[PDB]
């Protein structure tokens, strides 16, 4: 078994990561302002979509970039690229005990398109 | 010598022997890491406080704005494609009278090293990673920072390829200050979000420092 | 000092916190609930939201071996041995719950650096084991030890 | 949400798997007891102020009929001079020991201690208490009711 | 089914009565007394103090004497005629001010001003509350949704001996011309403990989960 | 062994507790305003002076009443009565990590005379 | 009686949960808190348990689960067809899984997880394909389309 | 009532087949082979050795060759035609004697001579058995109801590499004239592991609790 | 020898890392106490016969001077009627509670209980005991010695 | 405050011994040597000297060892009631489910006061 | 000085100051303890082996038989009513070719001190107290003692006022031996039952000895 | 990109068996039946099949069982090197300090590859 140790450098040099994946995801499925719910997909072995966000609904505030899902990159599979979105969640929608006194508190994090479904 | 040092040499010598990377590469990377610090980030905030146009660029395109302070996320690192772990997508979170940010990487220690330097020991702690996202008001209060209840505290979890730095609001008592003077009060902790800039305070709040067995 | 003993006391009594401690010894499938199954098959690094106590955060001086380890991991990625995502998956998840919280942050980085060398067969486990023996002999024979110990 | 419910259950369950260096204690020799441990073992269980703990969503709890009866019994025993509240606190919040102190319910300790004072001050023999417990169990079994805890 | 707790409670109560330690009437008399307790008297004391500067001075200096004004005589209200065995007869009223805010706890147990306030909350008796309040009051209060200026003096009162406390919060804005009853109505149990402050329109403790009993009173 | 079940009632009926012990402690050793340090007396079996106060210095703000110490009362020993004091501690003197941001926070609690010594 | 003896044995086992101990939770301690002994213990190979102290237990037999037989057959077939050798399986299955899973999960649970693991590590399937398959399997259960010999399709 | 294990099992099997790692046929073939396994062949090998001194010698020196006598060829009997992937092809027979008694375990896992003996017992796979036997064999064997003279050498064999073992116990008294079948009948699975010794009249492993499966084969 | 010592230290250390489902108890509600847990919590600590335990290499232990003095004190207190051995056993092996029962040394419990009986039967006030301990520590700390334990 | 009679025990036992000092105070024994008895599972709140492992098991009385107050009473200063104590032998198989038939003759002998005994 | 030594002194001084017991009482008890040991029990066994009439007495009335070896359970102790903790009901358990006894106090450490001396550290262990009654064969094997499977191993749990000593069967190879020679091989361990007497063995099996900080 | 040779093992072992397929590949054995050897405590990071309980102990080789790549290599797909495996017998007393002299003849037999052996 041989590993192509030059692949990444060859496509990323002078461009950067995730810049080297620009345009490879095609048309985004969602847009800024859209309400989305996080799908509780299987996490077996790896995932970068925190458990605390599963099943919660948030608002897309930015299409940050295009890139292979971490679930694929972490195992040497970069053949597929998708859009990554920055989602903002109301703290009260994540934590049941959150006080109404701090009703404006939020949490922002990035999630690949695969975990998103229209709210 | 500890078991860690024994294994570190074994791994490094093995990698070089098998031609995975050269002794030179290793020295080059340590040199690059040695040059990293929080000043560029502080200068970026200072410039933004004095230049509304730059601030807009900071908020919309952090990677571009970073160039103004000498940090090119793509070309500054030895790789010419950004550091492998920090990537090339810096975003600047701008606080406002009704919005205050604080950053964390619940999955690890993801930090904007290129423009800020190395992450604090506590930032990498499971404790900080567990609590900040859920009890930000409480954790920040422990750091001595409290904000109005109506103000939106936004926690940013750096779980993918984006790295953040916080652009705090310019504090009172800095009227007529120059960019240089403003930069001095924007500490590493202010850029993370656990503290806010204060005139006369040019260093992170003093806290216990755990010494290493063999530092340098 | 009285206060020192007071604070030492407060930390010590924590060791005596009562609990229902059930040792696990390869239970039968019928003892694994869906809840436990999801818990055991979790990804270790996903700790956000877990309850924890207040602790006085501290800074820590960097060990020379930690600096070298970080440089090694980034250099391995720079030269295509792996990507940072592959590192994270192996280092913060594959290590397992026990090592994940029982060992030091950089200890996991280092173990994983050794791990990738073997898993991708750049070195055989035998070569790694032999090298470790060599390093220990190097330290014993007083032949020095890099910047960790003079000859 | 069923998903959110499973998420929170998960966050609670993983705590059970928190790694630790667990050393069972089985009557160690005197030479294994440091001054720190001597002080920790001889501490009064109720003195918990300042101990680190996690945030918990505080809840209210309905009063059990037996808890109300227990409280009344404890205050009546004090009223009628069987003990003073201070004697009760010492026996109830300290003498019960660390394990029962945090393992059993608040009012469970109140009740156990009311039974305790009756025996310790010899108003009732332990035999009489044991016999009475058998009686209450037989009363329940035989379907002879049990105050307002169960109709006959 | 009857629990082990109910079995023992019955055994203990019957043995005590049988041995003449206390009577069946005493027990019923005590439960009746407990049933008459609640947070209303304490809330009235605060309302009255807000409308009478002289009464407020008395509250602050002599809580026991001030308590008589709201029908609660710490010495003679209880069936004993010597105060309740567990609450004693030394109530102190802690007056908040623009620069001072109090919150109470009993780190050793659950010590509470029962005669004037009623029964303690389940959470107030928790090891968690007893451990954290005295050390991280700001954080605990924030959890309850209460935050105060950093310069305001937060004072935690630990009821570890024979004194019991009730908190007299500062009169809230928007209560101009309010009657005693109107004012007392917004002084909830939580305000008297110190984990909440009175607010116009809020006449009940903040809603929180309620653990149901197997056989409730 | 006969336990007197009428003693307490005979002493406090119509008077109250701790009212029934008034005047029995004699002259108080300290006064309002005094600075006192809490002695770390042995806690074996019982104590109502929290560990978190040991060795700390606070200010006496009130002589609350006279009463036998809980350490004695809890074991049926009421022969000796002493003064109890309400003491105020600065939070930073109890907890090393307390934030300077909340430099005015304090803690008030009661301690019997036996635990006090001139600051 | 039988019920009495049953309660006695249940008691003898329950009290073990309350065995007092000095319990020190570990939360990513600094290198200076790791002794040589601890280092060797944490980096141990999980399957090497010979000689460790343990208590006497009434050994029992256990019926084989349909899924256990299927898992066993799958692991040997993957070896038979060259995906791995039994030794690679043992290393991944009895060691790589780590201490917690090693003793917390069932014997065949580890065999199964590792069979899933080899598919992804050798890149015969992407983690995405595995995750999607699991969702598909759960949907079969729900949709009432049944799942193999574990559950038949909806009846009448 | 499908469990997470069954869900994952289907996923893994279907994926392996879709990707052509092995066929549905291969999977059924392996299961069929497993169903042909059992402890009888090993028991017959022992009976034959008891009745034939020459064969016993062969068993001791070359277990693989001796196994062919009972129809189990470690190389060609399994579907692979190169031995099972996990059991390998190096069976060794440990002959007990008046001064030697063997008992087997795999402290590292559950290594067992499946081709000639069948599936391993649940307890044999237990961390408990794997921890204790090598260090306290006398005590573990006593729990199983087996005790040997103190002068007798108890030898524990740990199957940690590619060799698998079966124990050939000493022929018990009271079996004079017995046929091969009659002798094999008392050589139970437990005798072949070494936790029991053959006894006339006992033709089944000692009864012990049986944990039921949720969905048994 | 050196390797064997490390081998055995290793076998002992791994025991600390034995995985477990560790549930901390923080005064649970009555509804969380099953009959089995109730019986387990209200058990008499000294009744351990039949509980599963591991094999250990039994050792002898030299008697401490304080242990001999403690034993004599306990028997003398009984000899002179302060208590009977049965009262001692109940207080010493049961009343101390599960945590202290297995966490402290055998004779540590004998000693603590000897001190306990003096206070419980009011032969000395807790104040007198506490003051004597303070005096003793001062005696040791000042350098004047402590009986046969430390010369001046 | 309570007064504790510290001379009672010595005055009663000196020159006689314990339990010899209680001889004849239990009256007629309820059981005799050879009787088969089952151990009652009486509540053991706070104290008991009848091990949990014996509850519900049946054994054979091999000796009436002496008379004495039950430890459950003695441990709390109550010696007004004296009862017979019996030495009982249990077959190990009746106590432990897993006991091997190979060791079928093994037994356990211990003492139990009359109150815990009932005809088997 | 340990906390135990401080507490011991405090308790003893208070007891003496309050007149609970005298300094003389305490010295007298320690003196009595020092006279104790396994020799009298070993002698009782040797005497029983050489005198059948005495053996019968031992089996039926241990207290009376004990007098012959200088140990009067009632009057030997300073109290004149037996030791408060060991009481006055010694029973001698006679082994036979089909019966072997071993003793334990699962509730504590109950031991026949007047005739046997102080209990072994291991005898008081929760481990020994948990295991012997349930797995006697396994525990005895650990001590190096094994008996035929048909022999009745009887565990005696000293849970009330009776204390036991084991009278082992006389071993072979002791023909013509004197009382002293026979007594010599009846060690403390043989009297507890974890060992059997063997010619040439005159001391308990060697075991690790945990040192005391300040030994007697 | 990586390709795994899924047919190599079968083509090599079919009709021959494992470890038979490695016969003769180890060359001359370093030790012989009867030799006394001590087990070297080689590092076992990530994997090993030489139990910790054997490290530093001395035993007797009773048989050269077969030739095969070490598990340490085979478990990571490295079969280029083959070595001799030996069956070694240890006296129980040399493994466990507490083993009773009463059972002085008890032993333990297990297999270890040549790399872990050194002349005793
Ligand atoms: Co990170
Ligand atoms: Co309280
Ligand atoms: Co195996
Ligand atoms: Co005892």
């Amino acid at each position: 078994p041989v590993w192509d140790r030059t692949h990444h450098a060859k496509m990323a040099t002078g461009i950067g990561d995730p810049q080297c994946f620009k345009g490879m995801a095609g048309k985004s499925k969602f847009n800024v302002g859209d309400r989305v719910r996080i799908k509780d997909l299987p996490d077996l072995f790896y995932t970068r979509t925190m458990t605390y966000t599963r099943g919660a609904t948030g608002t897309i505030v930015r299409l940050v970039y295009e890139s292979p899902a971490a679930e694929d990159e972490a195992f040497g599979n970069e053949e597929n690229v998708e859009w990554f979105y920055s989602i903002v969640f109301a703290q009260k929608d994540l934590w049941p005990e959150y006080s109404d006194t701090f009703a404006n508190d939020t949490l922002e994090t990035e999630i690949p398109e695969r975990y998103l479904e229209k709210a | 010598v500890s078991d860690f040092e024994i294994l570190e040499m074994a791994v490094r010598e093995l990698a070089i022997e098998k031609g995975l990377f050269s002794a030179e590469d290793h020295r080059v990377w340590k040199d690059y890491v040695h040059t990293l610090g929080p000043l560029p980030a502080a200068r970026l905030v200072a410039k933004a406080w004095l230049d509304p146009e730059y601030k807009k660029l900071c908020i919309e395109d952090g990677v571009e704005a970073s160039k103004a302070v000498g940090v090119n996320w793509v070309t500054s690192p030895p790789t010419q494609f950004g550091t492998p772990s920090d990537y090339c997508n810096l975003r600047v979170l701008a606080d406002s009278p009704t919005l205050k940010h604080v950053v964390v990487c619940t999955l690890c220690s993801c930090y904007p090293r290129p423009i800020l330097g190395q992450s604090p020991e506590w930032y990498r702690s499971p404790n900080y990673r567990r609590r900040l996202v859920r009890w930000p008001r409480q954790v920040l209060a422990e750091f001595g920072l409290q904000l109005p209840s109506e103000v939106q505290i936004r926690v940013a979890d750096s779980n993918q390829k984006t790295r953040y730095i916080v652009m705090p609001v310019r504090p009172e008592g800095t009227d007529g200050w120059t960019e240089d003077q403003l930069a001095e009060i924007v500490t590493r902790d202010c850029l993370i979000g656990v503290a806010v800039p204060k005139p006369g305070i040019t260093v992170n709040a003093k806290r216990p420092v755990l010494k290493a067995n063999r530092p340098v | 000092s009285i206060r020192e003993e007071v604070h030492r006391h407060l930390g010590t009594v924590a060791l005596m916190q009562p609990a229902l401690h059930q040792q696990t010894h390869a239970p039968a499938p019928t003892e694994i609930t869906h809840t436990l199954f999801r818990a055991y098959t979790r990804v270790p690094h996903d700790v956000g939201g877990e309850a924890d106590v207040p602790i006085e955060y501290h800074e820590k001086e960097e060990e020379i071996w930690e600096l070298n380890t970080f440089a090694t991991c980034e250099c391995l990625a720079w030269r295509g041995v792996w990507t940072a995502e592959e590192r994270r998956r192996k280092q913060n998840c594959d290590v397992g719950q026990t090592v994940y919280l029982g060992m030091p942050y950089y200890g996991r980085w280092l173990l994983t650096a050794a791990r990738i060398l073997v898993d991708k067969q750049f070195v055989t486990l035998t070569e790694l084991h032999n090298k470790i023996v060599e390093m220990r002999e190097r330290v014993a024979s007083g032949q020095g030890l890099g910047e960790y110990l003079p000859p």
